[PDB]
RNA sequence: CAUAAAGACCAGGC
């Protein structure tokens, strides 16, 4: 309600100009004495392990059977190609698993923009150079598989058998499902109608691209609303 | 009292003029905040009173360092005291020991900037309770002199004021004991002579019509200084034989009549208590009155 | 005697105990020296009046 | 069964602190003897 | 809904055994990695200034005119009696102001149980000793007045005139309206069907008695629900 | 809006 003059006639002017899915300048005003560091540290506490995401789990390559072979028509090795596929960020709206179609022959540096566009898959970095291709029918094809997880679980306890039934040629890859990369906060002051000693907590947020920052901070906001009903009941 | 003791906190209160020490041991009959009456059995033991030594405890007066000296009693009803036993407390004493400050939860940490050289940080709870709220007493003294035209009177007829300024003053200019004054309220009812000189000749001519004392005054009353706001705990009465103390003044005439009659009744209770108890052991030696002595009064 | 009577004293051992921040909250590094210090307030002379 | 007071440091006080006002009361009281005779000071 | 297995089939077994109005052992299970200290500190952040209460504002005494007089028939002074009236906790259900009736003569230590019971006033501490009374017609009477506030506002800016119209004998008293006194939290672990590394955040709550802990934590819960609709709208 | 002088000496903070 309106109540007395502490914070009740003090609106929080928190507004939006969006950069697509990877970084956002988050602004905040006004909050009173000593309210910057607990904000940055509590949503550094939540936004590192409590956030699910969709990362790279297990990649199938062509006739190259394991990670340390060679392919006729490529300069780099398959280990550096898969290393370039580890850093590839992908967004999946509402699918549990999806297989990404990729094929390109001839000369030309294949980037992430050559991936066949799906209705629920959007590439955040089309400029990511993976490997350099040459002549003499250098046909490369991959099947990128995306699964849901949260945070880091190692590749020795999860161990998965997609193609470990009789046709083989897959092996499990380390997965970093954690979306939130960096949050940096500035602690300048603000002023509104009620009181003067009020802190403006401007945030530089950085996300890899697996989960959008709006949906992630809304999920972390309702998780926070689920948190502080702890002091409620008796016994 | 400090959570670390030395052995000197109890001797400062007893040895100095801080803790009241009884002169002779007796039986306590009544206990008040301003006085502790001690019924010392100088005669045969009876609940009828005895060689009363009344003890005046200095309650709320001004020291040199603008503080107060307090003396709170501790002896309850029906407690036989000893010569050397404590009777009341001091300005900081708990029972007999010295207790200057307090014990609060301390935590050594550079908090955020504030405790830079010699700064002390504390939560909101320290002002929500009166744990460090002390009593500061300031004297507003002003010394009486004479005037060129002729010296003064008493009345509350002060011009150039409001109604709330003269509301806390009586009919005689002295503010009451226990009035919620603030910055702006008149404590001291002074007004200032204009004389024949400061008046214009037009009000010399109509002050050939109004009065010898009709427009002789202008307001320069002694008020509360700007910023401080307290209450009145003590007023002063000082008058000199010559120049006719006011009447009506009905409350000054009523006040120390009411107080002085009680001052007679308590002193006749004390001396009546001290002499009739003395002759009771004289009269019992040689006779007895069981039914006849407790009917007539103690005088 | 102090190290003999403070390994006793409830709660901590050897003086220092993990507190929690009133602002951040988390598991506080380096248990600190806390307790109940007998402090003392100085008087208000008329110098401190504005 | 009798034990020790058991405090910090074994220094038992056998004679407590005297009247702290003996600088004032003895010098003034011996100085001007209101109840006693004339001696020591004014005299 | 049921969704995937993160927290959705994880009920919070938060139950009630009530101690009347002053302290409550609050239990909680289960919450995952790093969820104890942010709980204790966020509802230490809310439950110190955001909570209204009803405390002692201004007390009228009998023919004793100010705080530093004496009364015929009492041992202690009026300042210690009013100091005992500062710590008296009182609950008011739905009244703005109420006057409490108190009268007792003769010998006997008057406690808070001698207060005349009102239909909306309940005393939490009847054992509170105020002062010691004696013989010789020691009649004491007070009019306890209760007003609504929040948190600490000093007695020099509020200044109130109830009896400061022509009959006088009232003066303003410092008021601590803040109900919540102490919350201490223990951070042992819990286990439920889904996952194992789950924290049991057991709380020792302490309240003076002005506002009940159930109503206070429900008000702070819906205030928290009013808080985190901040990240919602654009601009 | 006008009045509480000036000077001496002492105590006090750093």
């Amino acid at each position: 309600m309106q109540g007395s003059v502490t914070e009740f006639l003090k609106p929080r002017l928190v507004d939006i100009e969006q950069v697509s899915s990877t970084h956002a300048k988050v602004t905040l005003e006004p909050l009173e004495r000593g309210f910057g560091h607990t904000l940055g540290n509590a949503l550094r506490r939540i936004l590192l392990s409590s956030m699910p995401g969709c990362a790279v789990t297990e990649v199938e390559i062509d006739g190259v059977l394991h990670e340390y072979s060679t392919k006729e028509g490529v300069q780099e090795d398959i280990l550096e190609i898969l290393l370039n596929l580890k850093g590839l960020a992908v967004r999946v709206q509402g699918k549990d698993e999806v297989i990404l179609t990729l094929n390109k022959s001839g000369i030309g540096p294949v980037t992430a923009a050559d991936i066949t566009h799906d209705g629920d898959v959007e590439i955040v970095k089309p400029q990511h150079v993976i490997c350099h291709l040459t002549d003499e029918n250098a046909s490369i094809s991959m099947r990128i598989k995306v699964q849901r997880g949260r945070g880091y679980v190692p590749a020795s306890t999860r161990i998965h058998s997609e193609e470990d039934e009789r046709p083989i040629g897959r092996l499990l890859v380390d997965a970093c499902y954690s979306p939130v990369e960096r949050i940096a906060y500035n602690v300048e002051a603000a002023r509104v109608e009620q009181r003067t000693d009020l802190d403006k907590l401007v945030i530089e947020m950085e996300t890899n691209g697996t989960i959008d920052p709006e949906e992630a901070i809304r999920r972390a906001a309702t998780i926070l609303a689920e948190q502080l009903e702890a002091f409620v009941d008796l016994r | 009292k400090p959570l670390v003791g030395t052995g000197m906190e109890r001797a400062v209160a007893v040895d100095s003029g801080v803790t009241a020490v009884a002169k002779r041991g007796g039986v306590v009959q009544y206990v008040d905040a301003s006085r502790i009456v001690i019924k010392v059995n100088e005669d045969e033991m009876y609940p009828g009173e005895a060689g009363i030594d009344i003890y005046n405890l200095t309650k709320y007066t001004r020291s040199n360092q603008n503080t107060c000296i307090n003396q709170m009693p501790c002896v309850s009803l029906g407690e036989p005291v000893e010569r050397g036993d404590v009777l009341a407390d001091g300005p900081s004493t708990d029972l007999g020991e010295l207790a200057l400050g307090q014990n609060m939860r301390v935590a050594f940490m550079p908090w955020n900037g504030y405790n830079f050289e010699d700064s002390i940080l504390v939560s909101e709870r320290v002002v929500q309770e009166d744990r460090f709220t002390t009593i500061h007493i300031q004297e507003l003294a002003c010394v009486s002199r004479d005037t060129k035209l002729g010296p003064e009177e008493i009345t509350a007829d002060i011009p150039n004021v409001g109604e709330a300024a003269l509301s806390k003053l009586d009919e005689s200019g002295i503010v009451y004991i226990g009035a919620e004054v603030t910055g702006g309220d008149i404590l001291v009812g002074k007004v200032t002579p204009k004389g024949e000189t400061q008046l214009t000749p037009e009000e010399k001519l109509l002050r050939a019509i109004f009065g010898e004392k009709a427009s002789d005054v202008k307001d320069s009353s002694l008020r509360v200084p700007n910023g401080v706001s307290g209450t009145v705990i003590d007023v002063q009465v000082f008058t000199r034989d010559g120049v006719e103390k006011d009447k009506r003044a009905l409350e000054i005439e009523e006040m120390q009549l009411k107080q002085a009659k009680k001052d007679l009744s308590e002193e006749l209770q004390i001396l009546e208590a001290g002499l009739f108890s003395r002759i009771r052991a004289v009269l019992v030696a040689g006779g007895v009155e069981a039914e006849k002595l407790d009917k007539l009064p103690r005088d | 005697e102090i190290k003999e009577l403070l390994k006793l004293g409830d709660l901590p051992t050897s003086g220092q105990i993990r507190l929690y921040d009133g602002r951040t909250g988390e598991q506080f590094e380096r248990p600190v020296t806390v307790g109940y210090m007998y402090m003392l307030k100085l008087n208000h002379l008329v110098d401190d009046k504005m | 069964k009798k034990r020790i007071r058991k405090d910090f440091g074994k220094r038992p006080q056998v004679l407590d602190v005297p009247y702290l006002l003996s600088i004032q009361l003895d010098s003034f009281q011996k100085f001007i003897e209101q109840d006693p005779e004339g001696q020591y000071g004014l005299e």
